[PDB]
RNA sequence: GGCCCAUUCGGGUCUUGUAAUUGGAAUGAGUACAAUGUAAAUACCUUAACGAGGAACAAUUGGAGGGCAAGUCUGGUGCCAG
């Protein structure tokens, strides 16, 4: 339900 | 006089309070808060149909008139006492009739 | 030394308290007509705001606030222009230059309440090309016509309604609400006709990065053993696997009888029982109302009617009647959905 | 491409403006040096928070951690909870929002979860009656911070619900010219898990500096006992000094530590309040950035806000070096007519901002 | 009839069974399912009698 | 499991709506309806 | 109770105009018509009459002084081009519609009025031509009325529409042009949403500032150094260079450099806060 | 040149996306589908509500 | 199956022909009579009503 | 079969209905050779030639009711009610 209406998200490389 | 000693009143759609009803062309769907330009008290009016509601959008002006109800009805809400006549300056009668558009 | 700290640098409690035996120093502190009018007082007030701090300004601190103000003749400096507009620069036609606020740069959804215009012959289709006009910009894109639904979900439209707006999303650069616009199918010469251009127009009213337009999608199956309530179903689901998901589910037959998925059967792959309020009869066909997601194409083709020689026969994607007619493809049709008169026989009981 | 920032300072302004702007940006070389590099725990916590009230935003952080990448969403904020790590309490989550959340595409209904306190970041009471009322005068009309659990250093255990009614286009012009007339002193002294006595105890230590002046002095005593009290023993006070005229505010605020006597930290904090008082001219210190940036996003009117030289220190003018890169609008600085004081007007010209996530 | 087009009151014309089913009859609807609901609860009314 | 979720969603979203249908409505009678009864009674006193 | 409601009529939505409180730029005045109908032989007749110097070749914008403290930009649409009469239609300040009385109404008249009212819409004078060819006063005068009334449902009842009869040395009559043109002087414009809160300007001169050197070495394929002029409208443009602007019909871009120059056309009563001699083209 | 680049491109998506409306739809977006119509266990995969 | 698509295609190509005839020679194009009388959405009113 | 009265049940009366086909006659709006008109000119009156079936040579405005879906929504004591 938290992923269903977002595009953009946290891109951790670390 | 309701208006004041005018017979029409200017003034501006403020937000639609029945977009949100789930029953098409309910009573609350063509109700509109309306600012009283002459004194600045808010008002709520009602609009002809909910395919009426298309035109009327916030931050433009609306003539409002007297809305008399010859009889009780099941459905409407006592107390909106007015009715959109003119939005923009254009007959919302001639709008829903196609035969003008709204200029902006 | 830096804002993170929330809490402001002071000095020493004891130093503090020597400075503050004596408060002494800190001592100090302790009709318009019709509200038209006050309003327009108020704008005009703040306006002569603006000119008294400008006027005390300095001319170069004037233009490094405000800028360049209107009524200025400027010279403009611009690079990577394509060759092409110097090249096929033609006098006649106008060349202007729009100022773009933050929000216009930006590209996503557009959600916006559209109409048919209403001298326009033919109703526009869903993912069928238009040319918008949006703000200073003029683009080609697909949109997607849908429907509230009695206020519940985004469903998907087939086309415009045909006297009535109907709100369609579109993707291209995002615009203020408020952001009137309107649309064109045909842009050439070549194509003009004679029919009426301007095709839809609507108002924006919402921007957004994503949206979840859905369609009813139904499945459909067949009574083949009917115990009052009780009935067994197939055609449904093609493996017991479907219906393990679907179990619980609710279905109906055209007939308005209302039902359940009650469990999947191990012989033959794929029927399951279903108890329905009333018997139901094998003429019957039974649906299971259910919903599907769809996406809106990222199609954007900006009009370059200037970059190009002829300027007026720009062409971009065609309808879906034109490329039907190119190909010679005939329009998609199903014998099942068509529309046949029917005649009912009296019904009589035993 | 990416308007680029050095160094850590000033990291939640740096996003926000970011966001506000609609401009990305990038920041490098945080913590190189150090022993540790890269983005602390809370710092990480914080742009978590972003993207729970942004969407469609990519933040990229690189491999080792010293720099980040923001191409800033819309903000369409919602109901949400987060857990603020440790290492910074609720405060330092808090207080980034109340810049964006009127600014929203659905009011902001956030519960936050940890700490309620810290030396160094915004108390619940100052964000109350500190911070919400400069929005206030700004056009935001509905704002609260209900405290449901205070939870006290080092366990904490709190949590407090932000909720922003008010959704707006953009915040109404600036024009205070004047110095706010202090019309009465109020203020919270609260204890956690700890007798009341120590409630009572600074609220005699602040009443000693403060009877000396001439206005009321009425500071509630919040003594938070129960399940709601927290996990540790804990207790604070800060005094604010309202002026009813125009609805201006000006507060200090401060926390006690264990073998600290509570008269003391009470005749503190009211040394701190007076001091901040004779720093002020309009808001003070810990106001300002607030006040400052919401002209900066205002419509396109010049805005006026008097200060006092002795504001304008370090951490304003890497404020204003930090606007300018972000939003290019420069502010000035004008000197008032009146001899008594020193004070001096900033005038600001609004980017003409407006709210265009809102659905109409 | 006040506020209303005639375009809104247009006939919604109505199906018909498949070519598949063709052999199982007519596709009953709402109102050909009313006419054996009452039928038989008329008949099991007066047999409980 | 997703089946009781679907339904509680439901149930909550459905006692939502009928609460704010029914505050809007009666608020513009209780608010309005004093408004038009004065005005009534001060054209009755015409 | 009239009194009370001639008061209603002045009653409207308070929006804020922001042209400048002193030197505002030439209004745009957009000569729109279907092909034939005279756009040019009009524009040479009212920049004649006004400057009293007769313009042989017309082409783009031309600025000039209708007024003491009024000026003019003229701008021809290209009748038989859409894309144009979309980007005339949300900068013009004024509409010169052409009509043809001897054919009536056409469709691109009533397109560009249909894009005009769903964009803000402007002043709309509508200027109807080819009377001449009549050969009856009966049906000229039924003609007449009949295009009037139509016109009135499109803009406000009573609008103004204009009657022209012949032409003579490529110049209309010149007693009718001079009702035309004082007109134009005598107009009260409209705050518009859009033009109140975006810069914009009507290119009035084009130039390449690309090195020849670099053609020849790299090839006309290169991507070229380009200036504009024109006078700015709207909202002030920002003075630092980066801004993102966007051409019509060409693309977006960011301003490499800006600057102010002197005005060419400078407005007379200008000069004498510091008359046919007044009355200048550019 | 650029412009010409960049048409080209345009011009391989305006091709994909005019087989695209001419190509029969995927078996979700017609209505009413049935178990022979689409492929089988695609139910298991749609996550549809 | 071919014969029969084309049949469908001709028919097809003969109406967009017929479509194709109603336009004027002269490049001028006028307002049809929806445009010009611009009579809109009206019932259906009988014809006793017209005298 | 149509129509009238009647809360109720019913009662009264007779060339009616077409959502069918078809014929030849008449004329004005209009367009006009003209003349008259008038300081000149428009309009009016008069009049050669053309000008009717969708007489598309396409008057409006307002109200009272129906009815339809494998359609959507809401509340329930199945198949209901709104
Ligand atoms: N008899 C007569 N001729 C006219 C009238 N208006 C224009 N014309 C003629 O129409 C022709 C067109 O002249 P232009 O000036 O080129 O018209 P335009 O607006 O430039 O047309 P475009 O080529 O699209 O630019 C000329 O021969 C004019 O004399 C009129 O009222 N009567
Ligand atoms: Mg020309
Ligand atoms: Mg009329
Ligand atoms: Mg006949």
């Amino acid at each position: 339900k938290m992923m269903k209406n977002k595009r953009g998200g946290v891109i951790d490389k670390r | 006089s309701p208006f004041g000693g005018s017979s029409h009143a200017k003034g501006i759609v403020l937000e639609k309070l029945g977009i949100e009803s789930k029953q098409p062309n309910s009573a609350i769907r063509k109700c509109v808060r309306v600012q009283l330009i002459k004194n600045g008290k808010k008002v709520t009016a009602f609009v002809p149909n909910d395919g009426c509601l298309n035109f009327v959008d916030e931050n433009d002006e609306v003539l409002l008139a007297g809305f008399g109800r010859k009889g009780k009805a099941k459905g409407d809400i006592p107390g909106v006492r007015f009715k959109v006549v003119k939005v923009s300056g254009v007959s919302l009668l001639a709008l829903w009739k196609e035969k003008k558009e709204k200029p902006r | 030394v830096d804002l993170e700290k929330f809490v402001p640098y002071f000095d020493t409690f004891e130093k503090l308290a020597k400075k503050w035996k004596s408060v002494d120093a800190i001592k100090e502190r302790f009709e318009y007509d019709t509200w038209y009018e006050l309003q327009k007082a108020k704008i005009s007030k703040q306006l002569e705001i603006n000119n008294i701090e400008y006027q005390e300004m300095t001319p170069e601190q004037r233009q490094r606030i405000e800028g360049f103000k209107a009524g200025s003749y400027v010279r403009i400096v611009f690079e990577k222009v394509p060759m092409e507009f110097v090249k096929n620069f033609n006098p006649k036609f106008p060349i202007v230059m729009g100022g773009l606020l933050p929000t216009e740069i930006k590209f996503g959804i557009v959600k916006a309440r559209l109409r048919r215009h209403r001298w326009h012959k033919k109703i526009l289709k869903t993912n069928d090309p238009l040319v918008l006009s949006l703000g200073w910009r003029r683009f080609q894109t697909l949109p997607i016509y849908t429907t509230t639904d009695s206020r519940t979900r985004t469903r998907m439209l087939k086309y415009t309604p045909e006297h009535t707006y109907c709100n369609a999303a579109f993707y291209g650069p995002l615009c203020s609400p408020n952001t009137p616009f309107c649309g064109v199918q045909i842009v050439a010469n070549s194509d003009t006709g004679n029919g009426f251009r301007i095709a839809a127009t609507g108002i924006v009213e919402e921007i957004d990065v994503n949206i979840e337009i859905v369609k009813k999608l139904k499945l459909v199956g067949f009574p083949y053993k009917i115990f009052k309530n009780t009935a067994f179903i197939k055609d449904m689901f093609s493996s017991a696997m479907e219906v393990a998901r679907f179990e619980g589910a609710q279905i109906k037959t055209v007939s308005g009888i209302r039902g359940e998925i009650k469990r999947a059967l191990s012989k033959p792959e794929g029927h399951y029982r279903a108890a329905f309020e009333d018997k139901i009869l094998m003429s019957d066909i039974v649906i299971l109302r259910s919903w599907y997601p769809v996406r809106v194409k990222k199609f954007y083709n900006p009009v370059t009617s200037l970059l190009l020689k002829e300027k007026t026969e720009w062409k971009g994607l065609r309808l879906t009647g034109q490329i039907r007619a190119a190909m010679n493809l005939e329009t998609p049709s199903n014998p099942d959905s068509a529309y046949h008169k029917i005649e009912r026989v009296e019904r009589h009981f035993n | 491409k990416y308007t680029t920032f050095q160094g850590s300072q000033n990291f939640r302004l740096r996003i926000v403006l970011a966001t506000l702007s609609g401009k990305p940006i990038k920041i490098e070389k945080i913590r190189s040096g150090d022993l540790n590099p890269g983005l602390k725990d809370y710092e990480v916590s914080f742009l978590r928070l972003i993207e729970s009230v942004t969407n469609g935003s990519v933040i990229e952080i690189s491999y080792t951690g010293t720099t980040v990448i923001y191409r800033p969403g819309i903000i369409v904020g919602g109901a949400s909870t987060h857990i603020c790590p440790s290492s910074k309490p609720v405060g330092y989550f808090v207080e980034p929002m109340l810049y964006l959340a009127p600014f929203s595409k659905k009011k902001f209904s956030i519960l936050f979860k940890g700490i309620t306190a810290s030396h160094n970041d915004a108390g619940i009471e100052a964000i109350k009656w500190g911070l919400m009322p400069v929005m206030e005068k700004f056009g935001v009309r509905e704002c609260a911070l209900h405290t449901l659990k205070r939870g006290s250093p080092p366990l904490g255990g709190g949590e407090v619900h932000l909720v922003v009614d008010s959704l707006i286009a953009q915040p109404i012009t600036m024009h205070e010219i004047d110095r706010p007339i202090i019309s009465s002193i109020t203020g919270v002294a609260y204890s956690t898990r700890v007798s009341p006595s120590l409630v009572n105890r600074m609220i005699d230590g602040a009443k000693k500096v403060l009877k000396n002046l001439q206005c009321e002095v009425n500071i509630t005593a919040d003594v938070w006992r129960g399940e709601n009290s927290g996990k540790s023993p804990g207790w604070g006070i800060t005094l604010v000094a309202q002026s009813k005229q125009k609805g201006w505010s000006y507060f200090a605020e401060d926390i006690g530590d264990a073998g600290s006597i509570p008269e003391e930290l009470g005749e503190k904090v009211a040394c701190q309040l007076l001091e901040e008082i004779s720093k002020s001219a309009a808001v003070g210190r810990n106001q300002l950035p607030l006040a400052i940036v919401y002209m900066v996003i205002g419509k396109e009117d010049i805005g006026r806000l008097r200060i006092n030289k002795e504001q304008i220190d370090e951490r304003f003018i890497i404020l204003l070096r930090d606007i300018k890169k972000i939003f290019n609008t420069e502010v000035f600085l004008k000197p008032v007519d009146e001899a008594d004081n020193e004070d001096m007007i900033a005038t600001i010209k609004g980017i003409g901002f407006t709210n265009t996530s809102k659905k109409i | 009839a006040k506020l209303v087009h005639d375009v809104q009151k247009k006939q919604h014309r109505e199906r018909s069974q498949l070519t598949s089913r063709s052999r199982y009859g007519f596709l009953e609807k709402h109102k050909d399912y009313v006419k054996r609901a009452q039928d038989f609860h008329r008949k099991q009314s007066t047999l409980k009698v | 499991f997703e089946a009781r979720q679907r339904i509680e969603e439901k149930n909550k979203e459905s006692s939502d709506y009928h609460a704010k249908m029914a505050h809007i409505v009666n608020t513009i009678n209780t608010e309005e309806g004093a408004e038009k009864n004065k005005y009534e009674r001060e054209r009755k006193l015409r | 109770q009239r009194s009370s409601d001639v008061n209603e009529r002045k009653l409207h939505v308070p929006m804020v105009d922001r042209t400048p409180e002193d030197d505002p730029p030439p209004f745009i005045v957009a000569v729109v018509g279907p092909p034939g109908t005279g756009k040019t032989t009009l524009i040479r007749s009212l920049v004649r009459r006004m400057t009293k110097s007769t313009l042989n070749d017309i082409q783009g914008p031309i600025t000039v002084v209708s007024g003491k403290h009024r000026r003019l930009t003229f701008l021809e649409c290209p009748a038989d081009d859409l894309n144009a009469m979309i980007d005339i239609a949300k900068i013009a300040d004024l509409v010169l519609l052409l009509i043809d009385g001897n054919f009536g109404f056409e469709m691109e008249t009533m397109e560009f009025l249909n894009i005009a009212q769903h964009h803000g819409m402007p002043r709309v004078l509508g200027v109807a031509t080819h009377l001449d060819l009549f050969k009856s006063q009966s049906t000229l005068r039924a003609s007449k009325k009949r295009l009037k009334h139509r016109f009135w449902t499109e803009v406000y009842q009573g609008a103004k529409l204009f009657y022209l009869s012949g032409v003579i040395n490529g110049r209309y009559p010149d007693r009718e042009i001079l009702n035309l043109s004082r007109f134009i002087s005598v107009m009260k414009f409209r705050p518009l949403k859009w033009r109140n809160e975006h810069p914009y300007m009507l290119a009035d001169r084009f130039t390449d500032l690309t090195h020849p050197e670099l053609i020849e070495t790299q090839g006309l394929q290169i991507d070229r150094k380009v200036a504009i002029y024109g006078y700015l409208h709207g909202t002030p443009l920002p003075s630092a260079p980066g801004t993102r602007v966007h051409i019509a019909g060409v693309g977006d871009f960011s301003v490499a450099q800006i600057e102010k120059l002197p005005d060419p056309c400078p407005t007379p009563f200008y000069q004498q806060k510091l008359d046919d001699k007044d009355k200048l083209i550019y | 040149s650029s412009f010409e680049k960049q048409q080209i491109e345009i011009r391989k998506q305006i091709e994909q996306l005019e087989n695209e409306a001419v190509a029969e739809k995927k078996w979700s977006l017609k209505g009413e589908v049935k178990a022979k119509d689409r492929p089988e266990d695609a139910l298991l995969t749609e996550e549809l509500e | 199956k071919e014969a029969h698509k084309n049949a469908v295609i001709a028919a097809r190509e003969g109406k967009l022909a017929e479509l194709a005839e109603n336009v004027s020679g002269d490049g001028k194009r006028a307002i049809n009579y929806q445009i010009l009388k611009n009579k809109g959405l009206t019932p259906k009113r009988n014809k006793d009503n017209r005298n």
